């Protein structure tokens, strides 16, 4: 019995492992069984094939990345906070003499207290820490028909 | 009406087109096809590709991006650099919003970063609450590297709870 | 037992082989169907020292 | 005008000099012990603080002179989890029922 917590785990060509029995449960952030989500990660993998493509750069089957997957959150979050926000205009800073932004912690608050169903899940914040705290991992476990979520 | 963000991304070379910097072309490309997201301004972005662990690069680009005019920074892989730029965005206040998790030396108190990436602890508490489900009595505990025990760290501590023997 | 003859995946074959316990296996095989027979033994985990 | 820098004694606060130091050719000197960054191949720092690696290849060597069969680690931050990990990964080589 395996157990992979790596959070890319669905992201692996299990074939040949799957036709043998192993108890092979892992771990995933993302929840495709959502039709939005599922219709976002086609179209990204049918983005990232009218490319030239970059097979054995590791194992995926063609899936998204999970790096990838959290890239494209932190863009939806900000996007979330600057629709959610008011007229938030943008100051050329410096750094031998930092100037703070005046429109600094406010917008920092309205990305924190800002909370977004992405491609991870959920998407809230404690607002003491700034790490992310309510998020859901879905389990998933490799039977005969493939990664199945348990 | 323009929104201009910026993006610091560590690249080896540029035959592994970092996935990091291609998803957030694509977020912000369908960023610019959603028009239900506050559809009077646009949300533009301005990438610096700097080389793999470079903390003083990564500082170089981000004073650059802060002089150029950035809403919110997104820094690099490595974690002495994004941990430079986390410090840059606290002390001139604008936000940093890093996806990837860091060693635990997070005692730096700062208000001014988010880390996307769930919490190493969280993971840890996820994986013995597993364990505790599947009722095992003797576990392997294999990591990769120091990361890897900071991660497993409650799986490693949790056999004096509960009866598990753990060879690590 | 008999390997089936046109679907050359013999995996229910080998499944049931794996089910009631049958560690001592004698192969009557060409070499080409013997290495087809090899990646579909390898993939039904059944390489193992008790084999 | 300094020849050498001689850092802070916190490991944010001294990755940053350090990569200044390296990119102005400077040596740094650092005196605590660092986070242990996967880069490796920054140059010109000097670290007089003897490495974790070593001190818990120590700590292995005095208990297996000890010939302590169950030893109970306690630690009270990760760097030490670190720093212990041959102590930890012994039970698979000797006969050690460690518990941490």
């Amino acid at each position: 019995h395996y157990f992979f917590t790596t959070l890319d785990l669905f992201a692996l060509d299990l074939e040949l492992y799957r036709y043998s029995g192993v108890n092979m449960t892992g771990f995933r952030l993302l929840n495709i069984d959502n039709p939005h989500v599922s219709s976002i990660i086609e179209k990204w993998s049918m983005e990232r094939l009218q490319a030239p493509p970059r097979p054995e750069t590791g194992l995926l089957d063609g899936m998204m990345t999970t790096e990838a997957a959290l890239m494209y959150d932190a863009v939806y979050m900000v996007a979330i906070a600057s629709h959610r926000a008011s007229q938030l205009t943008v100051s050329s800073l410096q750094c031998h003499r930092h100037k703070p932004w005046r429109l600094g912690p406010r917008f920092m608050n309205l990305i924190k207290e800002a909370r977004w169903d992405g491609l991870t899940g959920r998407i809230t914040f404690n607002k003491t820490d700034g790490l992310r705290k309510d998020f859901d991992l879905d389990i998933i476990s490799l039977k005969e028909e493939g990664t199945e979520k348990i | 009406h323009v929104l201009r963000i910026g993006g610091i991304f560590e690249t080896v070379e540029n035959e592994p087109v970092n996935v990091e910097e291609l998803a957030f072309k694509f977020a912000v490309t369908s960023i610019n096809r959603n028009r239900t997201l506050m559809p009077n301004t646009t949300l533009t972005y301005d990438i610096q590709r700097i080389n793999l662990f470079d903390s003083f690069e990564a500082s170089r680009r981000a004073c650059d991006q802060l002089a150029l005019g950035v809403a919110a920074l997104f820094g690099p892989s490595h974690s002495s650099s994004v941990s430079a730029v986390q410090s840059i965005c606290n002390a001139l206040e604008v936000p940093h919003i890093q996806t990837r998790w860091k060693h635990p030396s997070v005692d730096s108190r700062d208000l001014f970063y988010i880390n996307l990436y769930p919490d190493y602890a969280a993971i840890s508490r996820a994986v013995l609450d597993l364990v505790l489900y599947y009722n095992w009595k003797t576990v392997t505990v294999v990591y990769e590297d120091s990361t890897g025990l900071i991660r497993l760290q409650e799986l490693i501590k949790a056999p004096s709870r509960y009866n598990i023997k753990i060879k690590i | 037992r008999q390997l089936p003859p046109a679907n050359k995946d013999a995996k229910p074959l080998l499944k049931e082989m794996k089910k009631s316990k049958e560690f001592y296996v004698i192969f009557d095989c060409s070499h080409e169907t013997a290495a087809e027979i090899l990646k579909q033994i390898l993939f039904m985990g059944m390489m193992t020292e008790y084999y």
